[PDB]
């Protein structure tokens, strides 16, 4: 069956380069052109670039964003193609999917997450979110990198629990927020691997 | 940006394998070759393996 | 002379029902070999896009026959014969008249039909932890409500919130939505709420320190 | 004469239908409807029809 | 500017075994989008034409599929996997790109593969019954030979005789032919045989009155 | 299932008119461009000419040989395509096949006969060809219309036999011969339908 298997990402700083790779299965890989097409956080597909196949001439073309400093090549022989990316900026931070075909997208790979990035690793902090007068909640600020996990009671409270999608600060550094719902004993549990930082707190007025 | 002739040949290429597929699938349900894979056997004079 | 394509912004469904989802071009696709040259794609939530349906009306091997495109000129037809719960995401309806397609632009949002529910509102003050650092987060909670589209605006303001969703709930239907008004230790001291706009609510909604 | 578009559109349309042909040869083989046609029976009771 | 495409004039072939047929053009049929514009017909005998292969090497539904096409640019060709009985008759490749074909050319004929056989040759005299009319018909008959292409020559000429084939027999798989010389009684009594050639003769045979 | 019925040919003087029909079925005849193509006794194929669909445009175009002479039409409600065909020509003699498609010709007619003669109805004369020293046979001579059919003994020998085509003599009449092998009782049955004409004759020197 057909596989588009893509690797070579990750955390990388502006001004630095990355190769990603998409190695193709189970298709003759050398007859069809193949795309690069990107996805930033929350956002829409951005087409980055594409490389014909060698019977159309085995040319490429970019987007104007990326031009310059990103180049696709492929190597027919181990059924690879590669979009070198130099001079990475941040706004470049996004899921890299490659696609097989350059009109009709008819597979995809599984998608590469590149994020550009000049911080640090960084524990959170916990700070509490407490009623006065049915809604509490914790909230998980300043760590880098994604992810940050969030649990209540260590797992013993689920429902009316809604963790929310980390948010990037114009500090370099993320920060989410769990909330969860009960009127009328209550602990988040927040774990940040990268940083090796475990807390618990508890909320309270 | 891509010809006309470049866009056809993808799509043209979609069409003859979407055909290729189901044709596989037709010669599978109708015709697809069925391996023995093991015998065992009990049969007069002791003959109890093949 | 660019070539773009328009599909509604939402698109609600209850599976067991059809649902339909119109495109229009701001020019004719019909290419004169006799196809209109619009292919309809699907993004699942956290998966990558799949292809649906080529050349206006063909369906691709291992697509649901449930999907099925029409139309032809500028006005075509993504239609689902009975949703499944498994057909929510973004559906988008690409031209190839006219390359490279440069984004797929905004989509269309499919998500689980429900009756309107209005966010309960929530103000959360900074915690005398955080103000002991030098920093004063505050956050203003929409919980449960439907369909997306929930706006917040803060009066101590500009350039100084964030705020985030979750996806469907898979049980209830509805959206969650936090935002964040961060501001230093003393820009806060120096003032002594959070203004919410929903349709589910029959006027705006404010909540105070 | 007839143009690159007039012939890619036969070409295409045989392919296409080509295509729908095998999905039915498919569709056949996996999931066609039979039709009950008729009934009879012997049961208790002198229930000798439907 | 015209483009033109040669295949083999005959072919015999043997049931239980492969055939191919090859093809040639004038010109490169090879298009931009990939494809070769050259398709495969079939017309057996007493019937009408039939579909086998297009754009090279597309096999249309209902086409046995032990029917193939391979090549590009200029070379072509026609596979049959195994060959039956049924498939004798006359191939025909066409070229598409260029439009309208006048013509679909001499095509392959394609018949069963016998050991040579030469023609056992016989001449018939006008009857008398005939000469009693006014005009002298005068057979020369070419029976049981293989491959087809047995010529035949008069010296009592040109432009006073006609000549008949028949279709390959069921059984011994040859052919016969029956040349016909037409004179006038005047024109015949005017004078006082038929020379034929063949592959299965080993010089020209000669039979006079 | 496709079906292209031809219908509308037969025997016609020259300088006469004659309407083909082809009506199709099991297809939508109206996405079709519709062509005609003709084979004269025992030679190749020939176009004729061809209608498109009103999909591009509904026009048509000719052979040069009858152009000005012939013309195609299409009825999409009834699913015909007509050959409309003035001014017959004897070289117009032939199968005329229609077939679905302007330049893939994916389905064929079963063909229609147009034979193009001023000639009456006449009987054959069967004259014979004896042996004098293993082959006989019979000449049958100068019939119209066609066909005559002929077997050796009222059908009981069968056995290395040859009937042959038919040859149209510049005469306008017909003529083939039938032919047997035998070494060292012998007749030839020959019947013409069309004139009503039935005949035996003997074979020997």
């Amino acid at each position: 069956e057909v596989q588009l298997v893509q690797s070579g990402g990750g955390l990388v700083q502006p001004g630095r380069s990355l190769r990603l790779s998409c190695t193709a299965s189970g298709f003759t890989f050398g007859d069809y052109a193949m795309s690069w097409v990107r996805q930033a956080p929350g956002k829409g597909l951005e087409w980055v670039g594409f490389i014909r196949s060698k019977a159309y001439g085995g040319t490429t073309e970019y987007a104007a964003s990326v031009k310059g400093r990103f180049t696709i090549s492929r190597d027919d022989s181990k059924s690879i193609a590669y979009l070198q990316m130099n001079s990475l900026k941040t706004e470049d931070t996004a899921v890299y999917y490659c696609t097989r075909g350059g009109t009709l997208f008819d597979y995809w790979g599984q998608g590469t997450l590149v994020t550009v990035s000049s911080a640090s690793t960084k524990g959170p902090s916990v700070f509490p979110l407490a009623p006065s007068s049915a809604a509490l909640g914790c909230l998980v600020k300043d760590y880098f990198p994604e992810p940050v996990t969030v649990s209540w009671n260590s797992g013993a409270l689920t429902s009316g629990v809604h963790t929310f999608p980390a948010v990037l600060q114009s500090s370099g550094l993320y920060s989410l927020s769990s909330v969860v719902t009960v009127p009328s004993t209550y602990i988040c549990n927040v774990n940040h691997k990268p940083s090796n930082t475990k807390v618990d707190k508890k909320v309270e007025p | 940006m891509v010809t006309d002739s470049e866009k056809v040949a993808e799509y043209l290429r979609r069409a003859t394998l979407d055909l290729r597929a189901a044709r596989q699938r037709i010669r599978e349900l109708e015709s697809d070759p069925i391996a023995i894979v093991s015998m065992a056997c009990r049969l007069p004079g002791g003959v109890n393996t093949p | 002379d660019v070539v773009m394509t328009q599909s509604p912004l939402s698109l609600p469904v209850t599976p067991g029902e059809p649902a339909s989802i119109s495109c229009r071009s701001s020019q004719s696709l019909l290419h004169s070999n006799g196809y209109n040259y619009l292919d309809w794609y699907l993004q699942k939530p956290g998966q990558s896009p799949q292809l649906l349906i080529y050349l206006g009306s063909n369906r691709a091997s291992g697509v649901p026959d449930r999907f099925s495109g029409s139309g032809s000129g500028t006005d075509f037809t993504l239609k689902i014969s009975r949703v499944e719960a498994e057909d929510v995401g973004v559906y988008y309806c690409m031209q190839s008249l006219q390359t490279p397609r440069l984004t797929f632009g905004p989509g269309t949002k499919v998500d689980i039909k429900r009756t309107v529910a209005a966010p309960s509102v929530f103000i959360f003050p900074p915690s005398d932890e955080q103000l002991k650092s030098g920093t004063a987060s505050v956050v203003c909670l929409l919980n449960n409500f439907y369909p997306r589209g929930a706006k917040v605006q803060w009066k101590v303001q500009s350039g100084n919130s964030q705020e985030s969703v979750t996806e469907q709930d898979s049980k209830d239907s509805t959206y969650s939505l936090s935002s964040t008004l961060t501001l230093s230790k003393a820009d806060y001291e120096k003032h002594k709420a959070c203004e919410v706009t929903h349709q589910g609510l029959s006027s705006p909604v404010t909540k105070s320190f």
